[PDB]
DNA sequence: CGAACCTGGTCTTGACTCCATTGCCGGATTTGTATTAGACTGGCAGGGTTGCCCCGAAGCGGGCG
DNA sequence: CGCCCGCTTCGGGGCAACCCTGCCAGTCTAATACAAATCCGGCAATGGAGTCAAGACCAGGTTCG
């Protein structure tokens, strides 16, 4: 009822999700266990106006 | 060795096994390609002169 | 953990280690038409016997 | 206590291998080093059996 | 039994000559009578192997 | 695994099928046909006497006579000697 | 030479019997759900104790722009 | 004037002979009330399956004038 990350592509060394998104593994474990948010997208035009 | 780590990056690269080694044919139950399993010997026809 | 503080054997633990499927059941298998006994020396036998 | 032989006896549950030990019938463990010896002879057919 | 060889293995199979086939012949008692010259090949003494 | 194949019962059952087919082939065509259709050897579903008489054009009672005769015939030791040992 | 005889299969009629097989039908049991009104408001918890090796990651000292 | 490239320290995972030979791990508000599900135990709709007993008959070796 809600998606899930595979543990093989997160916790193994080196973290393949971590390389694919260029996130540190500390950041990755902080995201995918709901410890910290992540800004998935942003605007530019409304941002500057 | 490292049955986890060897497996996952093979799965990332979609790396296709070719079944031409020696430990492969032992696993899948085919004849090994060494000794009496190569095609120089395995296709011998025998006829009685 | 399980009851009695036993770690539960997950999916990766069926392949990891000596207890994994690879080295315990894929490569080496128990064979029928087998047998076993303690040996004694046979100094009247011939070399092919 | 030590002699043992089995032509066809019980079989294991998950994988369908023969069992092990004199208490059951069981067959001798045809492990990895036996497999390397059979490959080193070049006997492919016997290893396939 | 006559003219139907059997494979003899002494565990562990350190090298290629750890498995050797022999034509059997029936012998009373309950011990595998073994030729005295292949004991170096198996590296087998008779202290209960 | 007690649920697995005993692997001598399979070859025993195949040899029993062969011996039973030989013993049924000692009979005639109507007799072996009536026996096979009575016990369901051909399909696993044993049809009953009215269907057997329908495929044989006769009464179910004639089929009962034939089945009684064949069960009398099979109970002879001349056919029973190579089948008693299969139980 | 011809006439009956008794009896095998081969088959038919019709009556009798007996048991599956639903179909209710009423009751028993059993599986799931709801509901308790004084007040209660952040856990117990040992495996860790190797050796060696490879490697990824942090962190700081070092010169540096 | 402030600012980051190599040791350097630390975490951190993988692996370290092969046969036998075994054989089964736990506890704290406790209940009602009910509705539906479902089992199940027993007569009655059969209806079809099986069964006995008599009989119709050909004709085929077998018995007789
Ligand atoms: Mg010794």
């Amino acid at each position: 009822a809600a998606p899930v990350t595979h543990i093989w592509y997160f916790k193994g060394v080196p973290s393949r999700l971590g390389y694919l998104l260029d996130l540190a593994p500390k950041d990755l474990e902080k995201i995918i266990y709901f410890a910290a948010y992540v800004i998935t997208s942003v605007d530019e035009e409304m941002r500057h106006n | 060795q490292e049955t986890t780590r060897v497996l996952t990056d093979a799965a990332i690269n979609c790396r296709s096994d070719k079944l031409n080694g020696l430990k492969e044919n032992v696993i899948i139950g085919k004849l090994i390609p060494a000794g009496t399993g190569i095609n120089r010997y395995r296709n011998i026809a025998v006829q009685p002169t | 953990t399980g009851p009695g503080n036993r770690p539960l054997k997950s999916l990766s633990d069926l392949l990891k280690g000596k207890q994994g499927r690879f080295r315990q059941n894929l490569l080496g298998k128990r064979v029928d038409y087998s047998g076993r006994s303690v040996i004694v020396v046979g100094p009247q036998l011939k070399l092919h016997q | 206590d030590k002699i043992h032989a089995r032509s066809t006896g019980p079989y294991s549950m998950i994988t369908q291998q023969p069992l092990g030990g004199k208490a059951q019938f069981g067959g001798q463990r045809f492990g990895e080093m036996e497999c390397w010896a059979m490959q080193a002879y070049g006997a492919a057919y016997t290893l396939q059996e | 039994i006559a003219e139907h060889p059997v494979l003899l293995n002494r565990a562990p199979t350190l090298h290629r000559l750890g498995i050797q086939a022999f034509e059997p012949m029936l012998v009373e008692g309950k011990a595998i009578q073994l030729h005295p010259l292949v004991c170096e090949a198996f590296n087998a003494d008779f202290d209960g192997d | 695994d007690s649920e697995a194949v005993v692997a001598v019962d399979a070859v025993s059952f195949t040899l029993l099928q062969d011996q039973l087919q030989s013993v049924l082939d000692t009979l005639s065509e109507r007799e072996a046909g009536v026996v096979r259709l009575r016990f369901g050897l051909t399909d696993g579903q044993p049809r009953t006497l009215d269907e057997i008489g329908q495929v044989y054009g006769v009464t179910r009672e004639r089929i009962r006579q034939i089945e009684s005769k064949t069960m009398s015939k099979l109970r002879h030791p001349s056919r029973s000697q190579v089948l008693r040992d299969y139980l």
